[PDB]
């Protein structure tokens, strides 16, 4: 059984309204949760959806030179895989391995709907 | 008696499809009168026809349709989150358009920046279309489909980046996970999931034309 | 059923436009009278004739008499312009009303109900219909189920009578 | 004059409406209509 | 007088009709738009990944588009990209070609400039730098 | 065949072309993170 780290971000991973009524992997719902399900089905393995305590996508603090967040939790062996909207970047690529992107995105402009 | 003052009055009355006190009697006066009558008829009918068209179908147009438009215009503000990588993309860009946008955004009073995406979203909402927020496309599309459903994303993406599944550096899961993601992509699973959780769960998936109000004829009264 | 309304011909313009037209009419007639008379050089534009000239100008029926002075012609000219804009506005907006009344398509399918958002709709909390929605493999009914899940105020009814009364009271906002 | 102005505007407005949107209507919408009318013929297979 | 009244009202009314529909015309701004309509035809290369994308698609819109494309005579499919491009050019807006976005954007900037790309992408792919399996260049090239 | 062949059979040691990342090719060679994102798109005769 592998520990799959994750973050809280709609619509990726969201606490179901009946959170207390459910326990386990069925505590959560979203895009990334079904992605983790499918990934496990294809690879084989079994997992529990742990959530990063800090609730942050990793970053390397220059003063201390330490990794935080999901990237930290993945580099220090606490997690076995991260199924979240982590952005592929050079600094993170040096420290961990990424899969080919499962979702392409970019910067965009939001405005109020014209009325 | 077509002096100049009476000529002006004849012509004005002809254009307004009011009467005349006097009509031309010569051949030359009647040619002039006749072509001015024809002109008037076409022009007035064109006014009525086009106003009907306008009032029948509403075409609402977004002022902005790209990033270069935010660059060239000045009336609309725009800013990013200080905390995130978006700001950094601009700070180090070295593309002409984005360099210009950075030069603007740095020297902006009051502060174009916000603390959190919620703050930026509220700022965009509150203003009557004078602030545009720059953010990740996926979050943009999500917010667009959520209540109150009063925002939209405009234009293409400014940059290109990806989300991946990460594994520890020495891990044996790497190859299997990679091939799993590719398989899911090619089978259309990922597209389907995105469609489900953005569009199918979307909150907000040309009639009752109104009486003209005093406001859209107030100028004629003045 | 659509019962037009005896004075529905006024509908293209707001009530305030009609009332201001009447006021403008009086003001124009009085100013035409005033600038035509107190000029002691001349003293046919008494008050009654001024009112008749103005009325005929607004209805685009023309006139027995036109102003001859500069002041009377200014008054006449602006009242001509106002008339032209207001009448064209009436005709154009009436065309708009009758054109959209003619574009309106009724709901006569399920996906039609599904795609729009103006009409809400529900079923019994316990029934085979609800099950049909819960287990549906096609787009339309899946979407309808997702919608009915996120219903506030609650769309589902306790009894068929409750749903029937909700439809009756709703005024075409509940199916 | 007032009557004339309303009526003529109504004629122009409604013709614009007609020419803007086409509405083709089927004469028949049920079997009782085939029953009541006589202008339209209707028949089945000779044996079925 | 009566003739005049009818004829002039007819001119005004028909001009309004002209201008109103010229104002209701919506272009193709999406793929589902192309799918649901029937007036405009569209096809792809007879051999290639696009055709395969359509053939294997479990999405409603693309399944419908595949059913159309397969059940179409004369064949919508073209021999080469040049053939499709020319068919679009000479169709007079009755044929739409379906192709990789990058080639679309490139062709958009090549004279004659009578083509354009409409809507977003139907699919997501990437181009990559490839190395032989177990090469030592792999990690450096990725980071580069 | 092609560039994938030239990489599998040792004839070449890098490919720098528009080569689509796919599952079948991913099995036999290693790809880098995509240097260019794309998709299927609609091309139409420009409305003049
Ligand atoms: C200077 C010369 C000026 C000349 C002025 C004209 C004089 C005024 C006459 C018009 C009154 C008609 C009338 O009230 O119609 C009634 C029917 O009633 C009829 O059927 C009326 C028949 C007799 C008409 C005389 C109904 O009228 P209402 O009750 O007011 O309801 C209408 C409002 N609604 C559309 C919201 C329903
Ligand atoms: C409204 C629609 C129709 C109603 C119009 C009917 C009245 C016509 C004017 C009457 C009139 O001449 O009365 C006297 C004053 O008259 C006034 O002082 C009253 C006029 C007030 C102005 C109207 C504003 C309010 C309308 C609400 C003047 O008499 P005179 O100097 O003989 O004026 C010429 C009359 N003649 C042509 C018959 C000779
Ligand atoms: O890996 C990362 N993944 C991220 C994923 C998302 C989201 F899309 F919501 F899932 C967001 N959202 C941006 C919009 O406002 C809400 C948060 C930020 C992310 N950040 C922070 P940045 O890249 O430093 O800005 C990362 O680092
Ligand atoms: O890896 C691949 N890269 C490709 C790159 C391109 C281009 F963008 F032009 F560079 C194209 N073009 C667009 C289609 O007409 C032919 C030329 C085809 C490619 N194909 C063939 P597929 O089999 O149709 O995908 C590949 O396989
Ligand atoms: C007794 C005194 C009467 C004399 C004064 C009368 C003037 C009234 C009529 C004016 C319009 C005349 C010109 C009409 C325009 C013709 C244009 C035309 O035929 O256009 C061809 C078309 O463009 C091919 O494509
Ligand atoms: C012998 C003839 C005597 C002449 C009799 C004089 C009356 C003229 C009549 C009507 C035209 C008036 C209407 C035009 C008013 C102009 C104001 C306007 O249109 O303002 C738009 C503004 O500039 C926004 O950009
Ligand atoms: C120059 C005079 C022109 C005659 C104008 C007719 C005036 C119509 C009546 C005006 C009073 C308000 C009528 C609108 C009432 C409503 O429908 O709410």
């Amino acid at each position: 059984t592998y520990i799959v780290t994750t973050i809280l971000e709609d619509p990726y991973v969201m606490l179901k309204k009946n959170a207390n009524q459910f326990e386990g992997n069925d505590r959560y719902e979203g895009y990334c949760v079904e992605l983790a399900a499918e990934i496990a089905k294809h690879v084989g393995y079994s997992y529990r959806l742990e959530i990063v305590s800090d609730g942050k996508y990793g970053a390397r603090d220059p003063d201390t030179k330490a990794w935080n967040g999901m990237v930290g939790e993945l580099v220090y062996g606490r997690a076995d895989v991260a199924v979240a909207p982590l952005t592929i970047t050079l600094v993170r690529e040096e420290v961990i391995d990424f899969s080919k992107p499962f979702m392409s995105l970019g910067i965009s402009i939001m405005i109020k709907k014209p009325q | 008696e077509f002096g100049i003052f009476n000529s002006l009055w004849f012509s004005l009355g002809a254009f307004m499809q009011q009467g005349c006190d006097i009509s031309p009697r010569s051949l030359s006066g009647r040619i002039v009168g006749g072509v001015w009558w024809f002109f008037t008829l076409i022009i007035i009918s064109s006014y009525t026809a086009n106003l009907a068209a306008f009032l029948t179908v509403e075409r609402m147009v977004s002022p902005i349709e790209s990033a270069e438009d935010l660059a060239k215009q000045t009336e609309i503000a725009y800013g990013t989150l200080e905390a995130g990588s978006t700001k950094e993309f601009f700070r180090r860009s070295k593309i002409a358009v984005f360099e210009k946008m950075w030069t603007y955004m740095k020297s902006a009073e009051p502060s174009v920046f916000v603390r959190t995406t919620e703050e930026g979203m509220i700022r965009v909402r509150k203003s009557k279309g004078k602030y545009a927020y720059l953010l990740e496309s996926t979050m943009n599309e999500y917010i667009e489909q959520r209540k109150p459903c009063d925002t939209m994303k405009v234009g293409g993406n400014l940059d290109s980046k990806g989300y991946g599944i990460a594994t520890p550096k020495g891990s044996a899961l790497r190859g299997p996970v990679n091939l799993a993601v590719l398989k899911l992509s090619e089978q259309g699973v990922l597209d389907k999931l995105k469609s489900k959780w953005w569009y199918d769960k979307g909150e907000c998936g040309k009639d009752k034309t109104s009486a003209l109000s005093l406001s859209n004829v107030a100028g004629v009264f003045y | 059923k659509s019962k037009p309304g005896v004075f529905s011909f006024l509908d293209p313009l707001a009530y305030e436009i009609w009332m201001c037209i009447v006021f403008a009419y009086i003001g124009v007639s009085v100013v035409l009278f005033l600038v035509s008379r107190f000029s002691p050089y001349e003293w046919e534009f008494g008050i009654f004739n001024s009112l008749w000239f103005s009325l005929g100008a607004f209805m685009q029926q023309g006139c027995d008499i036109s102003p001859r002075s500069l002041s009377g012609r200014i008054v006449g000219g602006v009242w001509w312009f106002f008339t032209l804009i207001i009448i064209s506005s009436y005709t154009a907006n009436l065309a708009a009303f009758l054109t959209v009344e003619r574009m309106v398509s009724p709901i006569e399918s399920a996906e039609d109900l599904a795609k729009q958002t103006e009409i809400a709709y529900g079923t019994l909390e316990a029934g085979s219909t609800k099950e049909f929605f819960r287990r549906s493999k096609i787009a339309v009914f899946e979407k309808m189920w997702t919608y009915m899940k996120s219903a506030e105020p609650s769309v589902f009814v306790r009894t068929t009578e409750e749903g029937m009364i909700r439809v009756r009271k709703s005024k075409g906002k509940y199916a």
